[PDB]
């Protein structure tokens, strides 16, 4: 064959988390499925900026640490969009015509990806800063 | 805790912990999908019966963690 | 599930009048005596006449019920006659020097003398049940209190024997029910262990905690508050261990350690009472109730989730065991036989296992010096734990006869066990007759060696030394435990490793049991007699069905006389004989493990203490070589002991004299059965009816010897009534006086 | 107001007004069921199109009746 | 043989990780250092980055002498825990102490 039969490849307990995320799961639209991806990897980013920061002990320490969070989902939608231009040279058709092999919805994607990825970051301001 | 409360950070221990309980207590549940379903009916890849087992594991793990640390 | 049929069993008086409606041997009549007994005999062994897995399973639930009754009557006996007859305001006045007595006697003959002075004003007999100290610690303080309860353990009777009553007579469930193992091993593990001691830890807190908080202080039993104020008063209860201020919020935030002064792991004995801290039970309890309610959800019912037993022993298996345990979760699920000798050789080695854990660890106030109690507390939980083992033995042995199945067991577990029973017995058989050489041989080398005028060379301290090297070095393990390992006790789990003499006035509560070189010697008696022990009731249970003398035992029954004077002669071959032959070993198997205790208790553990704190036993240390020889377990223990209940007679302690003297008689009366047979007695009434037929009124029944196992019934039960008996006063005597 | 916050009982008042809005504002709405649909799929009477205008208007009311009292 | 990229390319992300949470901890605790905010390196008046697992493990080696192993007079050695010893007028052995300098030294 090509890969390798060992008795914990394709397992099942772990497929079930693999093909149930919003990248690879089966009905989702590209501007619905950036979303949870933007919602999930913006809510910790303001994690480490708030309490890992040049100030941490001020007013002052989550609103300015979660101006860098939301500041560095706008330098990764930006990154999305040079992915974009670089990969999808007019969503070049592919094996598949996912979101990812052949593009037809990438800046659903890509503006998807940007309303939690403001979205969720400053609600975790919200709870971090109030509650 | 710089950034909340003392008695507000438990609960990111505790959550973890049902997180670290299903991560590997899910996959080990060999007769899964016996009722009941979701209460709307939704579709959702657990079963209520089987995710108050890991939110119950959860509540042990999360005990034995933070009485640890 | 849930499953029931409806009224199975009508509450029709005419089955009580005539007997014998179960059997198809009985409903007949007796034509001879045998049937008198043959009725008492097989009355409960619902398996021998109902042939109906559904229906004796009923009969057996119900029946539970009205054994739940009985103890609640006689739970009720026990306080009643404490709320109404005992000096038990008398015994909260002054709980140290007054003994305990219950059980006024009444203005006849002279056995209102037993009711002699007691202390305080009142005079009764010195009882020896420990429900004195018992209830302390639960904080019982009025005789009003104790009453409701008595009540209250008279109606759950009531509701126990209508509840045998309604789930038999109206609503009895199906056999699916009864193989519901599962949840029943679910809810016996949350609900009755856990909750059940979540509950008591809960009675320990609100009401045994705060009470004990103030008698420890030395104040009273009158100005002391009443237990339904600590709930309501809530500043009653936050002066004593100042935590109930922060509530139940404690417990829901996860800081436990702010309940650091009524939760404890102090871990010693209260010295101001000798017996345990309430507040280390109470966090024992606790953390019981924890274990046991997470462990009530391991196994699977119709929620997915769980452990399945039948697919636990499917997969343990191993290469010298072939099958497993494939059948196993089968036989626990068709067998009630085989369910009740497993559940009940854990049950009686639990009762030895308590008596142990007791004198080394006091569990109530005030119990630690009464030493009339705290010596029948041990002595009364191991007769009672020897008793249900060889039970164990017994029905082993009766679900070997027809239960077992050699369908179901095939190549496994069960099967391969009577494959090498063989090498099983005759390796058990080796090492009681190495045990017997080399542990009791030994006290005969002590007195032969004794008697010649050598004591250089017998086993002994001044001698040849047999050390226990490694009970000396438990002992060294499990008293630099805490602190050193257990790092969160203030002392170790008791004080008999090591530690200070702790002491309630001048009698000793515990103090470090020492072990020297007599002590190898009677650890090694009791691993001689037990191993005998099991290898009577594993020679009865292995070859229950078969061997080479008889292919066809349990095709005889479990209880079954002999096979009679063939094959060179062939009596007590049955499973029933070997529980017969059982009985008198597990007799004397406990009877050297009472008397270790009784004289290593009153020779170096337990004595009188002067105002420094120097020690004085009560026989002074003389386990030490007295212990050694047959004769000094005769002259320094028997002779010098049995005083205390022969120069008692116009005493308030005159029926333990009486029970010293009638129970010598009922044990000689047992050898009249024991050493005799059936057929002298039969050829006798030939003689005794003869002379109701000279005068024509020969009665129409009967009347009959007795039957052979039953002439072995009557005399082992004789036998046990006496020789327990003969001790049970004994014992009472003599620690009451020098104790 | 006798047994609990008095930043906690303007809670009641906000959550009836959602309660208040959509029993009368519920109704009246002539176009229903337009997308999207529940987040799992969940088969509910309403729309979370709907049910956003509802705390929407609750949340206006709300403030009309707080403010108002 | 059959799986040697999954052993190799593992290896070589755990590589790269403990290089850059070993030695970027140093180019971190070099410039904060540098541009005078010594709140911001890794030290321990500072964020600290505590042994935790080298300080139980010196712990419980150093209370050996009387719990586990009774027989011993002293312990194992005087590195772990207890007194320092002399010889002459300069030190035989004494308890080398395991901090955030130790933990930063170890992972590299
Ligand atoms: C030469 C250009 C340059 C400039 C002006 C800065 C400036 C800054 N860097 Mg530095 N940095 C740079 C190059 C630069 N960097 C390079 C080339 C490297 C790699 C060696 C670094 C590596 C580095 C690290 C590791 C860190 C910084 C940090 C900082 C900030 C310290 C004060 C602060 O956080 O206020 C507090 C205020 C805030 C945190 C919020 C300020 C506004 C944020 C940045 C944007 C808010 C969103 C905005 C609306 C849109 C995004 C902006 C973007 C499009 C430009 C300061 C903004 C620290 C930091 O705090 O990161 C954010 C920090 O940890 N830098
Ligand atoms: C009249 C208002 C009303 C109220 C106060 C409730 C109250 C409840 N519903 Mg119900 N329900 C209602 C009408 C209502 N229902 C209507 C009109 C629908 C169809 C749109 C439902 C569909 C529904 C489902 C499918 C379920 C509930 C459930 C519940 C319970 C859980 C709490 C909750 O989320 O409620 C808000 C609670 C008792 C849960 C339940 O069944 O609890 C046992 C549940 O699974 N509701
Ligand atoms: C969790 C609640 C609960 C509690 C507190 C109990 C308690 C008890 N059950 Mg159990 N039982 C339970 C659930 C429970 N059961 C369930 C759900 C089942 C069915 C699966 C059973 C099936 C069962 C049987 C077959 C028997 C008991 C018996 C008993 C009694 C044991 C005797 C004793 O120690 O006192 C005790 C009262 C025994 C008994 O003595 O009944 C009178 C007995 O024979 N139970
Ligand atoms: C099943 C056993 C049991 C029962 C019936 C109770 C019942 C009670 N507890 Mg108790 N409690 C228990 C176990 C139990 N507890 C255990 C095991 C602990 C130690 C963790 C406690 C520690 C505790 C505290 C600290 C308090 C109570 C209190 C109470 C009372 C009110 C609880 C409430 O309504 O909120 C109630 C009588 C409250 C009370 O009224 O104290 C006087 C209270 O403040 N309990
Ligand atoms: C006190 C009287 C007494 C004695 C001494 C014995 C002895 C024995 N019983 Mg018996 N038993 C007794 C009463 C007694 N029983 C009674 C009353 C009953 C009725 C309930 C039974 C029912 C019973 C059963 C059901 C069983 C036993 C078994 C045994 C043997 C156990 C193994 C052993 O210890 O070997 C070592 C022997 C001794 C300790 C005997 C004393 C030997 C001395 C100390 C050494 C000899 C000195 C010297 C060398 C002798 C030679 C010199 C001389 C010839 C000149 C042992 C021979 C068991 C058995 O046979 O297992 C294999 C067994 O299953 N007995
Ligand atoms: C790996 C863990 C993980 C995480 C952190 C998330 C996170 C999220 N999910 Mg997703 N999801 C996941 C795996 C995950 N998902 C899996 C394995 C399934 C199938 C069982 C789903 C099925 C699912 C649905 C149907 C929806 C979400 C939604 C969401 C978002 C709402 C918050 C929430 O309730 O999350 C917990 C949030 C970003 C909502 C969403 O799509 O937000 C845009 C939503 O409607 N999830
Ligand atoms: C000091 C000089 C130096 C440095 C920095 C490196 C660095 C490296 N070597 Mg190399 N090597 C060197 C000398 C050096 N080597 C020499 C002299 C030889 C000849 C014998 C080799 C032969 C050698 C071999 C045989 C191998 C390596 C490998 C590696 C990599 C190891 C993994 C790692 O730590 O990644 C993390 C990177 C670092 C720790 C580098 C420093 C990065 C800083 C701390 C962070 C960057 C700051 C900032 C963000 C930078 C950008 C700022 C700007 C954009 C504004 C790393 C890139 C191995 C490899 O590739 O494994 C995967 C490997 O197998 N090297
Ligand atoms: C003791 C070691 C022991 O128990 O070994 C374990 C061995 C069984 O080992 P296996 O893993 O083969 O057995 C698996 C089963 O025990 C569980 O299904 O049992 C025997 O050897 C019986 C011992 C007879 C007594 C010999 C002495
Ligand atoms: C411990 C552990 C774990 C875990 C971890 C993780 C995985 C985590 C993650 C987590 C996360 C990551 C989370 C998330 C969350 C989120 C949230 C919860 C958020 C929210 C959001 C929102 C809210 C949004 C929305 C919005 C928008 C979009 C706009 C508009 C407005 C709003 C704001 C509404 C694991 C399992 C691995 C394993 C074991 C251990
Ligand atoms: C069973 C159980 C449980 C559960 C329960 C729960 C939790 C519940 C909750 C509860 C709830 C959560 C409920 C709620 C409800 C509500 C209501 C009852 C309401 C009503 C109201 C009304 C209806 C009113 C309104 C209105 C207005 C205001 C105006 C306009 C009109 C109307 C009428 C609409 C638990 C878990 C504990 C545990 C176990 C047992
Ligand atoms: C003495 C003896 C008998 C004879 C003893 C018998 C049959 C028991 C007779 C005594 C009982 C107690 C008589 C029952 C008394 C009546 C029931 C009295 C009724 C009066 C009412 C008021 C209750 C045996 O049958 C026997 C069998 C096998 C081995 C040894 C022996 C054995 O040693």
């Amino acid at each position: 064959i090509g890969h390798l039969s060992t008795p914990i490849s394709n397992s099942s307990a772990v497929n079930g988390l693999l093909a149930n995320l919003p990248a690879y799961r089966k009905g989702l639209t590209p501007r619905l499925r950036g979303l949870e991806i933007g919602m999930a990897h913006g809510y910790f980013l303001t994690g480490p900026f708030v309490e890992l920061g040049p100030l941490r002990n001020t007013d002052g320490g989550i609103l300015y640490g979660s101006l860098s969070a939301v500041g560095l989902v706008v330098i990764l939608t930006a990154c999305l969009a040079l992915y974009g231009k670089a990969n999808f040279s007019g969503s070049s058709k592919s094996k598949d015509a996912t979101l990812w092999e052949s593009g037809e919805g990438w800046s659903d994607f890509v503006s998807g990806w940007l309303i939690g990825g403001a979205g969720s970051v400053g609600f975790a301001y919200l709870l971090l800063q109030y509650i | 805790t710089q950034s909340v409360g003392e008695a507000a950070e438990k609960s990111f221990v505790m959550l973890a912990s049902v997180l670290f309980a299903g991560a590997v207590g899910g996959p080990g549940i060999k007769m899964k999908g016996q009722g009941p379903a979701w209460p709307f009916n939704a579709q959702i890849p657990f079963t209520p019966s089987e995710f108050l087992a890991v939110t119950a594991l959860g509540h042990i793990i999360g005990t034995g963690v933070i009485l640890g640390i | 599930k849930i499953v029931i049929d409806k009224d199975p069993v009508s509450t029709s008086f005419d089955k009580w009048a005539v007997p014998g409606h179960f059997s198809r041997t009985l409903a007949k009549g007796p034509k001879t005596t045998t049937w008198i007994w043959n009725l008492h005999a097989d009355v409960h062994d619902f398996d021998s006449y109902t042939s109906d897995l559904e229906e004796v399973s009923r009969k057996i639930f119900s029946a539970h019920f009205g054994h739940l009754a009985v103890v609640f009557i006689w739970l009720s006996g026990a306080y009643f006659h404490g709320a109404r007859f005992s000096n038990y305001e008398a015994w909260l006045s002054n709980p140290t020097t007054i003994k305990p007595s219950a059980q006024v006697v009444w203005p006849i003959v002279g056995q209102e003398i037993l009711n002699g002075d007691v202390g305080g004003g009142f005079q009764g007999i010195q009882i020896t049940s420990g429900l004195f100290q018992m209830w302390r610690a639960s904080g019982i303080t009025t005789e009003l209190q104790l009453y409701v309860t008595a009540i209250g353990a008279l109606v759950m009777a009531a509701l126990m024997l209508f509840a045998g009553w309604f789930h038999y007579h109206k609503a009895a469930p199906k056999l699916e029910w009864f193989q519901n193992a599962e949840s029943m091993m679910n809810h016996h593990l949350g609900g009755l262990f856990g909750l059940g001691s979540l509950s008591w830890a809960g009675h320990q807190i609100h009401v045994s905690l705060p009470v004990n908080k103030l008698l420890d202080s030395g104040v009273s039993p009158q100005e002391i508050p009443l237990p339904h104020e600590f709930i309501l008063n809530k500043d009653l209860i936050a002066q004593l261990y100042p935590s109930f201020g922060q509530g139940l919020t404690p417990f829901f935030t996860l800081n436990w350690n702010e309940y650091s002064d009524f939760l404890t792991f102090k871990g010693g004995l209260n010295p101001v009472t000798g017996g345990l801290w309430l507040s280390d039970s109470a966090h024992h309890h606790l953390a019981i109730a924890v274990l046991f309610i997470v462990a009530g959800h391991m196994y699977r019912t119709n929620w997915g989730i769980g452990h399945s037993m039948k697919e636990m022993y499917d997969s343990h298996k191993g290469p010298f065991t072939g099958e497993g345990h494939k059948g196993v979760y089968e036989i626990f699920t068709n067998s009630w036989h085989a369910q009740l000798s497993l559940n009940l050789a854990l049950f009686g080695s639990l009762s030895i296992i308590v008596a142990h854990h007791m004198y080394s660890m006091p569990p109530y106030p005030y119990l630690a010096t009464d030493y009339a109690t705290s010596l029948c507390l041990f002595t009364h939980h191991v007769w009672i734990g020897g008793f249900l083992i060889v039970g164990a033995g017994a029905h082993a042995a009766i679900f070997m006869v027809r239960d077992y199945d050699p369908a179901q067991n095939y190549n496994n577990l069960v099967d391969r066990v009577l494959r090498h029973r063989d090498a099983i017995i005759s390796h058990l058989n080796w090492v009681c007759i190495f045990l017997g050489f080399h542990s009791f041989g030994l006290y005969i080398h002590n007195d032969t060696m004794r008697a010649l005028g050598r004591p250089q060379d017998m086993f002994s301290d001044a001698a040849i030394q047999l050390q226990p090297v490694f009970a000396q070095w438990v002992q060294g393990v499990n008293s630099a435990a805490a602190g050193n390992t257990a790092p969160n006790a203030l002392a170790n789990a008791s004080y008999a490793f090591g530690g200070d003499i702790v002491s309630v006035g001048g009698k000793v509560a515990m103090m470090p049991i020492s072990l020297g070189t007599a002590d190898f010697l009677v650890h090694h008696i009791h691993a001689f007699t037990i191993h005998v022990t099991v290898l009577i009731l594993l020679k009865g249970v292995l070859f229950a069905r078969n061997s080479r003398l008889i292919p066809d035992k349990a095709n005889l029954g479990f209880r079954f006389p002999c096979d009679g004077p063939g094959r060179g002669g062939t009596c007590q071959v049955s499973a029933w004989d070997h529980v017969f032959l059982g009985l008198f070993w597990m007799y004397n198997s406990l009877s050297v493990v009472l008397f270790h205790f009784s004289w290593k208790m009153q020779s170096d553990v337990w004595g009188n203490v002067t105002a420094d704190g120097a020690v004085s036993h009560i026989t002074g240390n003389n386990f030490a070589q007295g212990a050694i020889t047959i004769n000094g377990w005769l002259r320094d223990f028997l002779w010098a002991q049995a005083s205390q209940v022969i120069q008692s007679y116009g005493s308030a302690l005159s029926a333990y004299g009486l029970m010293f003297l009638g129970a010598h008689f009922i044990w000689a009366f047992s050898l009249m059965f024991l050493f005799s047979g059936r057929g002298y007695w039969q050829e006798l009434i030939e003689s005794i009816v003869w002379a109701h037929n000279k005068l024509k009124f020969a009665p129409s029944i009967q009347p009959r010897a007795l039957s052979i196992t039953q002439g072995r019934a009557v005399g082992v039960a004789h036998y046990l009534l006496g020789g327990i008996a003969t001790t049970w006063s004994f014992f009472h005597a003599r620690i009451i006086s020098v104790g």
